[PDB]
RNA sequence: UAAUCGAUAAACCCCGAUAGACCUUACCAACCCUUGCCAAUUCAGCCUAUAUACCGCCAUCUUCAGCAAACCCUAAAAAGGAACAAUAGUAAGCACAAUCAUAGCACAUAAAAACGUUAGGUCAAGGUGUAGCUUAUGGGUUGGAAAGAAAUGGGCUACA
């Protein structure tokens, strides 16, 4: 099969060659991110699955790895372990013992983890089992377990990975208007069939405007009033604040809610770094998965079907 | 024989097989050489018929139908008036009959 | 051949339809007429009733052009339930999925 | 008696103009 | 059981074209669509007759092309005329080919009453997608 | 190539607008491309927006004979790219919707508005009846 | 009633119909026509009998995890074939899973869901194997049907 990986990559190449020339770009700096808005030009397939849209790329990751010749012309394999079936692995495993053993007679959280077993499955370039997974991080730990030295150490960073994690609710820089000199804050909820803009003026007479008309008018439900009075009752602010409010979409509780996120939104440019976590953990700020579901055929209601009968 | 894809095309459409661009859906259809006064506007029709009669009413309504209908020529209009002069004048004995002289 | 004998009777009706589409028409006017006196529109009455009624409009049955089947027909393709899906699902309708959502 | 003939990207040079190759609407020939 | 367009698993022999091998809830995820035409937008009329005619040439050339059809036929509409491609089994002598392309053409041409273009991809045997 | 000059004085376009209906959205993406890429040359000054995609669903039954429990659904999916052209003389628009309709694909469809300028009608000018 | 057919445990019962005043229509009643749609045919045409001959489309177990070639083992094999400080199992394939869609995540829903099972459904979507009909089980025109003693399935509107 190797023949066919040295066919393609020079094939690659001279079809790489033609596509620059064609497109009219400089062969020399043209990159995979240049292939892929040039085939995406050329062969503009509307489909879903990403996988069966149009390829150019690099045999190596086109193919899949292969395992390579694994006896010399004469029968005699190369390997001492060859005839364990996995080499692969227990090379690995040889190798992790040897180091362990070598510990013990020299001896007298930052978001690292060990390989998925699809990592050390890619790595070793041999299927695995889960048990066998399981037995060299097992070992590992092991090898963790002990005084590390600067091989061992080397040796493991091998089979480690990092991971990243990130918790903020992004903070917008506030925004100073230029007429009055005065600072604002507009925020956005999305609720339900119902968007909302809230801005929020940081010198306020308790003025709180609706679609250009007063709240009270807006939401003659007493329930959606006490809506719109949480963030502002959370962060003790009710007095100071002055806002201008645009909603649509949707009936009055969705709205009312709508403007409880946008609200709260816009309320976070004026508040301490400190009583931002607070919202999140009032839940204000985090928006409102539920929504209708689909009528299914055949059924009533998405849920409810049509009364059954035994009989 | 054909050079090229373009000079293809080139002769389709002089032949006649390809279309004209850019399109204009009315491309090939001429209308009569007709002009807008020649549709809705029907008194040319009208002029045999009593002026006073009930018969104006309908015949008026018709004239409304046909200048608001763009699927027909101005002579198949013209056909459906006087389809309806033939039709009234064919029969006198029913106008005289029903309370109202008719002309 | 029309696929099926039921299918003659409808080609019939329709080129019979398109026939005397404006004799229709015409007569029907004054009988829907309220402006009209009443004595005409008895007469025209008869008249409508006298046309042959496989000429009448209403007299025509939408069918399955392919397949002929009377009902499941989807005005658009004008063809039955059965083929349409038969189409669509070899992929040979175009832009027609099968909907998720 | 069988017709084998290569494909026209082994006579294609390097810096051959491409409108030249497809200047019209065309099918996707994988030959040319 | 869904019936529908699909083919069976069999011993595991059995050779199966791209296209056969992808189920109806594949198209447009995979899968794409065997014509193209303006007729199913929002705006748009006459599909019915681009359906009709999309079958006729479906069958007329399984009938005009006997045993050497490899996949099923592509169909597209471009501004009045037809782009009919098909990928064609080498069986016949290539006269024969020319021969069937002029008699096509002239002949769809003069029924649909407009141009048709047509495209033979000939293929030394039928690409396999499974099995095999 | 035969260029002929008549002494009228064409056809102002103050906007063109150019609709383009599809299925694939891919499609759509790279005509866009292709659009903005000849009018650049052209001189012709041209903004593109998405208007909101429609989804049209309809239902069959899943079976031949009877089981109405059972059915299919489909869809087809209309998708929108507007070409939105400002102040464009007669002869511009005839060329620049020439090329761009020439090459139109096989899966799309395109609806053309133009807002023509005229100045006044004769009759209406200063005199009155 | 002179006056359709089909479905009819779960898997029938606002079911084929997202649909019968004529039409549709297959039904009954009278009348009529016999190379009787087509380029040609001792040929047409048949909603006639076979769904226990079938392809098509589906139901159902089923949101169930298994099916299956190619091999290998068993002081014999009808069949079986795992234990992970592992004791004879390896295996690409199809299922599940994964990804797609519901316009960004995520979950949810949608979809999907093999092999078989129920001789489950349908020769009335269409097409066919076997049989029958051919001045008729074929093709037309005109009318006529779909009444309630009840018995029951599902709905709608109430009982404030
Ligand atoms: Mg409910
Ligand atoms: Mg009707
Ligand atoms: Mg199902
Ligand atoms: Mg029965
Ligand atoms: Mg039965
Ligand atoms: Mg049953
Ligand atoms: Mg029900
Ligand atoms: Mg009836
Ligand atoms: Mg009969
Ligand atoms: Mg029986
Ligand atoms: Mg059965
Ligand atoms: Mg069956
Ligand atoms: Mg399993
Ligand atoms: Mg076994
Ligand atoms: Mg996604
Ligand atoms: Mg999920
Ligand atoms: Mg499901
Ligand atoms: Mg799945
Ligand atoms: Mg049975
Ligand atoms: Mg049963
Ligand atoms: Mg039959
Ligand atoms: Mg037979
Ligand atoms: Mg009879
Ligand atoms: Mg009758
Ligand atoms: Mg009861
Ligand atoms: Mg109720």
């Amino acid at each position: 099969t190797v023949d066919f990986i040295k066919k393609q990559i020079e094939e690659f190449n001279i079809g790489k060659r033609h596509l620059a020339n064609m497109m009219g770009e400089d062969p020399e700096t043209f990159t995979q991110e240049d292939i892929d808005r040039a085939i995406a030009y050329l062969f503009p397939s509307g489909l879903f699955e990403k996988r069966a849209r149009p390829i150019m790329k690099h045999p190596e990751e086109i193919f899949p790895k292969q395992r390579a010749i694994q006896w010399g012309e004469d029968g005699r394999p190369f390997h001492f372990l060859f005839y364990t079936g996995k080499q692969s692995y227990y090379s690995l495993m040889h190798d992790t013992y040897g180091k362990l053993l070598d510990v013990e007679k020299h001896h007298n959280p930052i978001g690292s983890r060990w390989l998925i077993k699809e990592e050390l499955e890619e790595m070793l370039v041999e299927k695995l089992s889960d048990q066998d997974y399981a037995q060299f991080i097992r070992l590992l730990e092991r090898l963790s377990a002990l005084p590390c030295g600067a091989t061992e150490e080397d040796f493991v960073n091998r089979f480690r990975r990092s991971i990243p994690x990130x918790x903020x609710x992004x903070x917008x820089x506030x925004x100073x208007x230029x007429x009055x000199g005065m600072a604002f804050s507009r925020g956005e909820g999305k609720r339900k069939t119902a968007k909302a803009e809230v801005v929020v003026y940081g010198q306020g007479s308790g003025r709180i405007d609706v679609n250009g008309v007063d709240y009270l008018l807006y939401f003659p439900v007493t329930q959606d009033r006490e809506q719109l009075m949480f963030p502002l009752h959370f962060l003790d602010r009710l007095g100071k604040h002055d806002m201008t409010c645009a909603v649509s979409g949707g009936g009055r509780s969705a709205q009312a809610g709508a403007v409880r996120l946008a609200m709260a939104r816009a309320l976070c440019s004026f508040v301490t770094e400190d009583e931002v976590e607070w919202m999140r953990q009032a839940g204000l700020l985090t928006a409102d998965p539920r929504v209708r579901e689909r009528k299914k055929p055949g059924q009533e209601g998405a849920r409810r079907k049509f009364t059954w009968k035994k009989r | 024989p054909f050079q090229n894809g373009f000079e293809e095309m080139i002769q389709w459409t002089k032949e006649g097989k390809l279309w004209e661009f850019p399109i204009n859906n009315e491309a090939g259809f001429d209308d009569d050489g007709s002009e807008f006064h020649e549709h809705i506007f029907l008194d040319k029709y009208l002029q045999d018929f009593p002026k006073q009669g009930p018969i104006r009413h309908f015949m008026e309504l018709v004239t409304c139908g046909l200048s608001k209908n763009p699927y027909l020529s101005v002579k198949q209009k013209v056909e459906h008036i006087e389809w309806f002069r033939n039709y009234f004048n064919e029969k006198r004995v029913i106008l005289k009959e029903s309370g109202i002289q008719l002309n | 051949y029309y696929v099926d004998w039921k299918m003659l009777r409808d080609v019939k009706r329709r080129k019979m339809a398109y026939e005397y589409a404006d004799e229709r028409l015409r007569i029907n006017s004054l009988r829907k007429n309220t402006i009209l006196p009443k004595d005409l529109q008895e007469v025209a009455d008869e008249e409508i009733a006298s046309l042959p009624r496989d000429s009448c409009p209403v007299r025509i049955r939408n069918r399955c052009v392919m397949t002929s089947r009377p009902r499941g027909v989807k005005r658009r393709w004008r063809l039955s339930r059965i083929v349409f899906r038969h189409l669509a699902d070899h992929g040979q309708l175009s832009g027609v999925q099968r909907a998720m959502w | 008696r069988r017709k084998a003939l290569p494909p026209r990207t082994e006579k294609m040079a390097v810096d051959q103009d491409w409108p030249s190759v497809y200047p019209v609407a065309a099918p996707f020939k994988p030959s040319a | 059981k869904n019936r529908a367009a699909r083919v069976r698993v069999s011993k595991g022999d059995k050779p199966v074209t791209y296209e056969e091998a992808h189920a109806p809830h594949y198209i447009a995820h995979r899968k794409g669509w065997l014509s193209l035409h303006t007729g199913n937008l929002d705006g748009e009329d006459h599909a019915a007759e681009r359906t009709v005619e999309d079958v006729f040439l479906r069958k007329f050339m399984l009938g005009t092309f006997p045993g050497c059809l490899a996949d099923q036929l592509v169909l597209k509409r471009r501004a009045n005329q037809l782009e009919i491609c098909a990928l064609v089994l080498r069986q016949l002598p290539p006269h024969k080919f020319y021969f069937l392309v002029g008699y096509s053409e002239t002949l769809l041409s003069h029924f649909y009453k407009c141009p048709v273009h047509l495209h033979l991809q000939t293929v030394p045997s039928k690409v396999v997608y499974k099995y095999i | 190539p035969e260029i002929t000059i008549s002494d009228e004085p064409d056809t102002l376009y103050k906007r063109l607008s150019v609709l383009v209906k599809g299925h694939d959205k891919a499609v759509l993406d790279s005509y866009e491309y292709f659009a903005v890429l000849a009018a650049k040359e052209l001189g012709i000054s041209i903004k593109v927006h998405e208007p909101p995609r429609k989804i049209e669903r309809f239902t069959l039954l899943k079976s031949v004979h009877i089981f109405k429990k059972h059915r299919v659904q489909y869809e087809m999916r209309t998708l929108y790219r507007c070409l939105e052209l400002e102040h464009l003389t007669g002869s511009t628009a005839d060329v620049y919707l020439e090329y761009i309709q020439r090459n139109l694909p096989e899966g799309v469809a395109m609806e053309v508005t133009k807002t023509k300028l005229e100045q006044l009608p004769e009759h209406i000018r200063k005199p009155i009846w």
